[PDB]
């Protein structure tokens, strides 16, 4: 789920920005660069790393 | 029958997982036909701040 994939991506600090948000699975998997950036992910490298895991779970 | 549209709005946020919003809408006398003409700032405009529930409801006006 959500929050394991954040913590296999050492990315766990925006957790609580996806439950506030209340952004499941499905919402997850439509989020695009520009979709992070206004949740706050100000990080480039941190939606990059996001973006990535996103891309191989649509993958197929 | 199989795969046709939600019967009417209370159908389509079940499916979604947003009843937490139909008096929201109700309120507003939007319908599941007003529903499927909304943009996404009309959404928000009503009360869906949230991003995640408002991108399922985007989602699903493309859908249908």
């Amino acid at each position: 789920e959500l929050t394991g994939i954040l913590k296999k991506l050492s990315l766990e600090k925006y957790q609580p920005i996806f439950e506030e948000q209340e952004v499941d699975m499905e919402a997850f998997l439509t989020l695009t660069d520009g979709d992070l950036k206004e949740l706050g992910i100000k990080t480039d490298g941190s939606r990059q790393q996001i973006l990535a895991a996103i891309s191989e779970l649509n993958a197929g | 029958a199989p795969y046709s549209g939600p019967q009417d709005l209370a159908a389509l946020l079940e499916q979604i997982g947003c009843l937490k919003y139909l008096q929201v809408f109700e309120e507003q006398d939007v319908d599941l036909r007003e529903f499927l003409t909304l943009t996404e700032s009309d959404l928000k405009e009503i009360g869906i701040t949230l991003f995640g529930p408002k991108r399922k409801m985007t989602s699903a006006i493309a859908r249908w």
